[PDB]
């Protein structure tokens, strides 16, 4: 990753590497555990789990608590250590804890629905507990 | 009418490398797991026996 | 956009596409077969300039893993690109000058029943060995150097 | 040879035998073969059914798409035919003298008694009664 | 008014014979046990996405024979001419 | 015409050419033969641009309708087959007949096609559902 | 005595190949030849001695 | 991917033909792996769209594997550009696609070509004949206009190829032309009938 991005990290990124770093081990220990006793739409959740997690991470650091400079932040973006596409909608009021980009896609579903998770947990029959098949999201709105 | 909701344990601390659970919060109550009774077990047990014994 | 790790356990889970797990899947993999000559050509296009060592391309994939098409068509600004291959030649005719013995790699770089590496346990972690790159002077070549 | 069938006493009898309710319970998830092995790893989530399955001795658990759309050796159809069959029937008596017809429930004398003209007009519809014998 | 409507009609067939080589629709059942309280249902048809790597999906090798022919018409002819013998 | 001196003769069927017809209102000859060919001859380059190939046996006749892009052509097979004249494709197959169809011809209204046969019938098609819609049985041969 | 060396005494009957009948019966293999082509149709020019313009033109 | 998905997918045809005697080595060579009977052999005998395919595919995976020789840090950026260089003025001696489209002759002649121009302008003072001319840009471009054209046509054939193996092959009942040898008994056929 940081050989593809050719600055060096700007200023106080030995306050996030750490952290990044551990998401890294995580993400690589979920591609290689094995896929056997688990569903076949299973497998693929801690991907976008962790993918959410270290996406996260990076936003919270820079928006909520402001301990990372614009610089380092906009670099983590830059080193694909955060998906903009992702927190372009944790900006938007109505999507500050969405799973997933693939959750908001209504073109890809069968009837251009969004995800059932994205329903608020309010307008649900709301003892039905979900789990989305795009990343085992419980309920991402409200 | 002329036209309560469980709680989750969140833990939205997104550094807590293996705490966090966003959307991924399960209710409280959620009962992860399934499994019947003995005697529905042992009424369900002959069942695919009699199944298997086909053979 | 989606995680790079996605098609890369899709692709790793199918696997040869022996286990009957993935049994409903192979119908898709045969079907995905018309365009692969498409997948080839949109791969090839795309293939590193020497002068770069690694290049990331976009991928447009089948969810299932079936095919891998390359999306970009890979443009260029002419002077910028007839400028960077005639600094190739300029390298290239220096190295043949200058090196010992050129060893030419074999052809097949793998044997026949050697299996395909895994891009992320053999090639991801072991950091890639400088591109061809002439020292542009910073002074006389400042303008195009940085 | 079923748009034109009209042996309107055989659509009588089916009538009197159809389900009337839709029956909604025939839509409902298949039962979670997880949770017959007892080991339904998704618990509360699961969308399949977490009960009994039907016990494979009875003869409806045992059925083919086959067998049910050409008619033959259907086990609900069976059902059905044996109790429409062990519904009781009226049947003529041996006295073939005998030509009365006992009438009941017509309820108490007065407002709610039926006439005999009531009698008249629904029973000459048949045939030619000899006498009508009225008891209030 | 012959041509062009026999020339749209079998434009259909030849569009539809070179590509093979929202919306709703209310219901009025006639099962009036019905929907709850309904002489009517409405439905929302959406068409399945076809996946385009998808080989098709079935055998068409099958041969079977022709349908019978349309049942016979009168044979309509002009009495027989009697041959003779030196015919 | 006027003269009889012979033009052009043009070759490209393997055997016998037994229907010709020139188009009404295209620059286009169409023929058809015993080796089961139908063939499009551009005169604006006397040269075949198009075949019509689904004949199992000699082509008998063909006719070129009136106002549409549509050639129908007989067989030896018992079928007259209807063709797009662009695209070649066989929009209808007529396979009422029960032996070789000898003739056939075309016209703007309905019957749009009629057909003449060994089997001692003509027949009127409705060219577009592709089914006829009358058998006139009169003929002995 | 030798039969399957005979000729058609019998009659040839078709009308039920691979499409024919019903469009979704063409299989999706499909021959060299049956690609687009020619698919700008020429038509004759106006003035060609047409019909009723012919007639006029006693 | 694209070869580990091209691999897999020319593997899946040959056993949905259940060939299970024939082998696909990693290098897209096809073996068979036991003397065959004319059964077998006849059985066997994949076409054109298979084998243009597979040879295309073993082109893409001496690239492919030229690059991740590189990257393996066990060539360096010269011996690979060389080796890119090598590839496209000798795929016809490296690959056998000749064999399944003999108009792939126009272009081996053109990147042969290409090689003495640039070689004679490359090898010229003390650079001197040898190995080592990585110049790969004018030779590679040729096989990517060789794709552009073929792209389609193995998309019909493999999808040919592909709809008989699902729908099976329908065509009993298509109409046999006539050609050479066969003028003589089609004209005996329609004399007798007329
Ligand atoms: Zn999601
Ligand atoms: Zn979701
Ligand atoms: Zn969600
Ligand atoms: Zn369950």
């Amino acid at each position: 990753k940081l050989r593809r991005v050719r600055k060096s990290p700007p200023e106080g990124w030995d306050l996030i590497e750490p952290t990044l770093e551990q998401f890294e081990a995580k993400m690589r220990e979920a591609e290689t555990e094995p896929h056997e006793g688990k569903r076949k739409t299973e497998i693929n959740w801690p991907i976008f789990r962790i993918h959410h997690q270290r996406s996260r991470y990076v936003y919270d650091m820079y928006y909520k608590k402001a301990e990372i400079s614009r610089e380092l932040y906009e670099f983590c973006l830059t080193a694909k250590f955060a998906d903009a596409a992702l927190i372009a909608k944790w900006k938007k009021q109505g999507y500050e804890n969405l799973c997933c980009v693939k959750c908001v896609n209504t073109r890809d579903s069968n009837f251009g629905t969004a995800c059932i998770c994205r329903v608020p947990k309010s307008k649900l029959d709301a003892e039905r507990v979900i789990e989305c098949v795009h990343c085992g999201c419980h309920g991402c709105s409200g | 009418e002329k036209g309560e909701k469980r709680k989750r344990v969140r833990n939205d601390d997104s550094a807590d490398i293996d705490g966090y659970t966003g959307p991924w919060s399960r209710f409280i109550d959620e009962k992860t797991v399934a499994k019947p009774t003995p005697e529905l077990q042992k009424q369900m047990d002959e069942i695919v026996k009699k199944r298997q014994e086909k053979s | 956009e989606m995680p790079p790790e996605h098609v890369r356990k899709v692709i790793r889970d199918h696997g040869d596409m022996t286990s009957r797990k993935y049994r409903h899947d192979k119908r898709v993999y045969l079907g995905a077969l018309k365009y692969m000559p498409h997948a080839v050509l949109k791969l090839l296009e795309n293939m590193p300039m020497p002068w770069e060592q690694i290049r990331d391309v976009k991928v447009l994939y089948h969810i299932t893993g079936a095919i891998t098409f390359v999306n970009d068509i890979p443009r260029v600004i002419e002077p910028v690109y007839m400028a960077q291959w005639g600094t190739m030649w300029i390298m290239m005719r220096r190295e043949k000058r200058d090196r010992r013995h050129f060893k030419r790699m074999r052809f097949p770089p793998f044997d026949d029943e050697e299996p395909p590496l895994d891009y992320a346990d053999n090639i991801l972690d072991v950091e890639p060995l400088e591109p061809i790159q002439m020292e542009l002077d910073p002074e006389e070549d400042g303008a195009v150097a940085e | 040879q079923i748009a034109n069938n009209m042996d309107q006493a055989a659509h009588d009898r089916l009538r009197r035998m159809g389900r009337t309710q839709p029956y909604y319970k025939r839509n409902a998830p298949h039962i979670c073969s997880f949770f017959v092995k007892g080991e339904c790893k998704r618990g509360e989530e699961c969308p399949y059914r977490h009960e009994k399955p039907t016990d494979p001795d009875d003869p409806l658990s045992r059925q083919n798409i086959r067998d049910r759309y050409y008619g033959t050796n259907d086990p609900v159809a069976e059902k059905i035919l044996n109790r429409a069959a062990a519904a009781p029937t009226l049947s003529p008596p041996a006295d073939t003298t005998i030509t009365t017809l006992y009438i009941g429930n017509l309820g108490p004398s007065g407002a709610q008694q039926v006439t005999e003209k009531d009698l008249n007009d629904f029973f000459y519809q048949y045939g030619d009664i000899r006498c009508l014998r009225v008891l209030t | 008014d012959a041509t062009e409507k026999t020339r749209m009609a079998l434009e259909k067939i030849v569009n539809s014979k070179v590509a093979s080589a929202a919306q709703y629709i209310r219901y009025t059942p006639s099962q009036q046990n019905g929907a709850a309280g309904s002489q009517q249902r409405i439905i929302r048809m959406v068409e399945e996405q076809k996946d385009p790597m998808e080989p098709p999906k079935f055998k068409i090798n099958q041969k079977i024979p022709r349908a019978p022919p349309s049942p016979p018409a009168p044979v309509m002819h002009s009495p027989p001419r009697k041959m003779t013998a030196k015919d | 015409l006027a003269s009889g001196q012979l033009k052009l003769s043009l070759t490209g069927h393997i055997s016998s050419v037994r229907a010709v017809k020139v188009s009404p209102r295209h620059p286009f000859l169409f023929s058809g033969g015993e080796d089961k060919q139908v063939k499009c001859w551009d005169l604006e380059y006397n040269k075949v641009i198009r075949h019509y190939h689904g004949h199992l046996s000699a082509v008998q006749a063909l006719s070129v309708h009136p106002s549409l892009d549509v050639l129908v052509t007989c067989a030896r097979d018992s079928t007259a087959r209807v063709w797009d004249m662009r695209t070649k494709a066989q929009v209808h197959c007529f396979a009422g007949h029960t032996n070789t169809v000898a003739d056939v011809v075309c016209q703007s209204v309905d019957p749009q096609v009629i057909t003449a046969s060994h089997d001692a019938t003509v027949r009127l098609w409705d060219l577009a559902a592709g089914r006829s819609m009358c058998t006139l049985t009169h003929h002995k041969k | 005595m030798t039969t399957a060396h005979r000729p058609t005494f019998h009659p040839a009957r078709g009308g039920t190949a691979r499409g024919e009948g019903d469009l979704s019966k063409l299989s999706n293999q499909y021959s060299s030849k049956d690609m687009p082509s020619h698919t700008k149709m020429k038509y004759r020019q106006t003035g060609q001695e047409t019909e009723a313009d012919l007639r006029k033109k006693d | 991917q694209v070869l580990r998905q091209g691999y897999n997918m020319l593997n899946l045809l040959i056993h949905r033909k259940n060939l299970n005697y024939l082998h696909l080595d990693y290098n897209f060579n096809l073996k068979p792996v036991k003397t065959l009977t004319t059964k077998e052999r006849k059985k066997s005998r994949f076409g054109n769209a298979f084998h243009l395919c597979r040879e295309i595919l073993r082109l893409t995976k001496l690239v492919v594997d030229a690059h991740v020789q590189y990257r393996l840090n066990n060539v360096d950026a010269y011996q690979l550009a060389d080796g890119l260089q090598y590839i496209f003025a000798h795929v016809g001696q490296l690959t056998g696609m000749y064999r399944y489209k003999y108009k792939l002759m126009r272009q081996v002649r053109m990147c042969k070509d290409l090689k003495h121009l640039i070689y004679y302008r490359f090898n010229t003072g003390p650079v001197g004949k040898g190995p080592g001319c990585g110049f790969w840009a004018p030779g590679w471009r040729v096989w990517l206009f060789f794709l552009r054209g073929i792209t389609p046509l193995l998309e019909r054939w493999l999808g040919n190829l592909l709809s008989r193996q699902f729908e099976g092959r329908h065509s009993k009942g298509v109409a046999k032309t006539v050609t050479k040898q066969r003028v003589e008994s089609h004209f005996d056929l329609e004399l007798r009938a007329a």
